[PDB]
RNA sequence: GUAACCGGAGAGGGAACCCACU
């Protein structure tokens, strides 16, 4: 999630229990970078996915 | 709300509603500060921390110490033309201010702009409202807030603080009939505030803040730093007592704080009975371990403060800047 | 009235509470979800004695959450149109009269009020008193009564009453 | 469509056993020394609360046996089983009082049996 | 430690025909 969007090993959207959506691309605030055990992170794309 | 001053009640200040007069006032203090946005145009410190502590070294300084009070802008334009204005905008009007000018005594100033505090001030066992002036923005069309930090200081004393003592030297001013004291806060040199942390005012001291010597910048300036003791830290936080029990997931409360700005929950506090009072209201904790824990609740306050607000906070108490740990920094020099 | 019924009810695990005690979180959130609950069609779910099956639970498909239908004993209170309980008074206002009754609150109004009850607003607590000066209500005084409709607000019921009808008074 | 007085319940509703303020207050009393031992668990209701207070003002007998006793008295003599638990709670101290509160048993029994059963009902009073 | 100054707004018709790709 650090790494982001820009960077290709990265993450686009990060999802929390709530099931609010943040959007990685777009100037996140370092608040919401934080994660917990619940939330879903949208990582790209990465070698050995099936 | 709009409450002159919590604790002591002022005679003769009055808030004023009337949109009128309300516009003219807030727009032309707009206008004498150049300021961009709206709201609270006045220069706005930030909390020291490792970065910030740097600047002292970079460019020469002024130090004074905070002391409890609220911020607030007094705009002189007149005879009875004094609206009085604090950091939410909302603007008092007072009656019994008189500022002399310097030349001419029976004239008043007009199109000044003063920037000082209210503070309570217990002496001889009673409430003395004093206002301390530690700026001027404004003097008589003069664009005296482009000046320098001394001058600007001379300015006040010499074109304020003595031609009223003139007049009650003489009693066409009475110092018992203004509704409270104006004095100017007193400005020492870097190395004076050393003395202040042998410190026998240690626990009668609340920091200190710094003044750079540059010209006057509205709204959020950089290099003004306040030092804030870090076991006595402390952001007005928005709650909402919410019982968050996700799908599938036991039912549980939880106390979350909000900033102003940000739509998620900041951070989350050990909710409690004995904090269930103030529910959804502002309130200001204490970050002491990873829990924000709360002192006190803050009704005069509505808003949440801003999100680099607790950001700057967050930096500050994580690096927490202790008087023995500048103290040598300064001494060095 | 109070009664003793057996209910059906479908909670969902999420498999964190797996665990090695997974029966125990289910009378757990049974308890959590059922306990002071309130249902328009069976009344205030006051408390569940005892839970008289577990079924299996059924894994969702594409889901981690589990449901088990779950079989459990509980004591309801669900109001008549037509009977007779005692209540308790909680306020006194010129509107009518406030009186608790178990869980649920109900309010006598002055039209329903026989007209005996004259208003005793200078009494230094308000009271409902008659002119001959015999029957005193007041606050926390605990009086018969007669609700007559009831209503579902917020999936929360509350109720109206009568107070016409005789003997129906001041214990 | 739903009259106390006419005796229509819901079918879903129908087969429940009804309960007394008393053996209400020991079930729910039971249940608060359930959850003040063993704890680690929610704290109880507000509704728990009312509930409790209420039926403890509001409990005719303390006894447990007396419970029994009556429920068993009152159901071997042949009557509807929604009745028994509101008879006991109001405690009527005379047949007419009996049947305006209850119009159900305006002429299911006669002045005689009904006021034998209320005198029984305060003999067990405590 | 101000009345967040806008809140990142992206969703952007459709039908028809034609050509072309595997």
């Amino acid at each position: 999630v650090r790494r982001g969007n820009s960077q290709y090993p990265g993450a686009k959207y990060i999802i929390r229990d709530n099931g609010d959506r943040i959007d990685l691309r777009f100037h996140p605030k370092p608040s919401d970078l934080h994660l917990q055990t619940g939330y879903k992170v949208e990582r790209h794309m990465c070698d050995g996915d099936i | 709300g709009a409450i002159f001053l919590e604790g002591v009640t002022v005679k003769g200040v009055t808030q004023v509603t009337t949109q009128p007069k309300l516009g003219e006032v807030q727009q032309k203090c707009h206008q004498f500060c150049g300021w961009e946005g709206s709201g609270f145009p006045g220069a706005q410190p930030v909390s020291m921390d490792k970065q910030n502590i740097k600047l002292l070294d970079l460019k020469p300084y002024k130090v004074s110490w905070k002391a409890d009070g609220t911020r607030y802008m007094m705009l002189i334009d007149g005879t009875n033309e004094v609206f009085m204005i604090d950091r939410d905008n909302s603007v008092f009007h007072v009656s019994n201010l008189e500022f002399p000018f310097r030349k001419d005594l029976r004239m008043h100033l007009s199109n000044t702009l003063l920037d000082g505090e209210m503070i309570i001030d217990r002496v001889n066992g009673q409430a003395v409202p004093r206002y301390l002036i530690y700026d001027i923005i404004k003097f008589n069309s003069q664009p005296v807030g482009d000046c320098d930090f001394n001058v600007r200081l001379q300015c006040i004393e010499r074109e304020i603080i003595s031609p009223r003592h003139e007049k009650m030297k003489t009693g066409l001013i009475d110092k018992t009939q203004e509704p409270f004291s104006v004095r100017n806060k007193p400005f020492f040199d870097i190395c004076t505030s050393r003395k202040l942390l042998a410190k026998e005012v240690s626990h009668e001291m609340d920091g200190l803040i710094f003044q750079p010597t540059g010209k006057y910048k509205p709204g959020r300036c950089d290099d003004i730093l306040k030092w804030k003791p870090p076991s006595l830290n402390s952001v007005d936080f928005r709650l909402k007592i919410t019982r968050m029990g996700g799908e599938g997931l036991l039912p549980q409360n939880v106390g979350l704080l909000y900033v102003g700005g940000y739509e998620r929950p900041f951070a989350q506090i050990k909710v409690t009975k004995e904090l269930k009072q103030y529910d959804n209201k502002i309130i200001e904790c204490k970050f002491e371990n990873n829990s924000w824990v709360f002192m006190r609740q803050r009704t005069d306050k509505s808003f949440p403060n801003a999100y680099n607000t607790a950001m700057a906070v967050c930096n500050s108490i994580s690096n927490p800047v202790t008087k023995e740990m500048l103290f040598e920094f300064i001494d060095r020099c | 009235m109070f009664y003793h019924i057996s209910l059906e009810h479908e909670i969902l695990l999420h498999p964190r509470y797996f665990g090695p005690n997974l029966l125990n979180t289910v009378k757990q959130k049974l308890f959590t979800e059922v306990e002071g609950t309130c249902t328009g069609k069976y009344g205030f779910v006051i408390a569940v004695t005892t839970i008289d099956n577990i079924g299996a639970g059924v894994i969702q498909p594409g889901r981690g959450f589990v449901l088990y239908p779950v079989k459990y004993k509980a004591i309801v209170f669900r109001p008549f149109k037509g009977e007779v309980v005692d209540a308790v008074v909680t306020q006194v206002n010129k509107v009518g009269l406030f009186t608790e009754i178990g869980p649920m609150s109900c309010f006598i109004s002055r039209h329903s009020i026989p007209s005996e009850m004259e208003f005793d607003p200078n009494s230094n607590p308000p009271c409902y008193k008659t002119m001959d000066e015999d029957i005193v209500i007041q606050q926390d005084d605990e009086i018969r009564l007669k609700i007559v409709g009831t209503r579902v607000d917020k999936n929360d019921i509350f109720a109206i009453g009568s107070l016409m009808d005789d003997y129906l008074g001041l214990v | 469509e739903e009259d106390a007085s006419q005796l229509i319940f819901p079918k879903e509703f129908e087969t429940a056993e009804t309960l007394l303020n008393s053996e209400v207050h020991m079930l729910l009393e039971h249940r608060k020394q359930q959850n003040e031992s063993a704890e680690d668990e929610q704290e109880l209701s507000e509704v728990f609360m009312k509930t409790l207070n209420y039926t403890a003002r509001f409990s005719r007998f303390k006894n447990r046996e007396t419970i029994a006793s009556v429920r068993s008295l009152l159901l071997q003599k042949k009557l509807h089983k929604f009745e028994l638990a509101c008879l006991a709670n109001l405690c009527p101290e005379t047949a007419e009082e009996s049947k305006a509160l209850i119009p159900s048993l305006e002429g299911r029994f006669e002045d005689e049996e009904l006021q034998q059963i209320l005198d029984d009902i305060q003999t067990k009073r405590s």
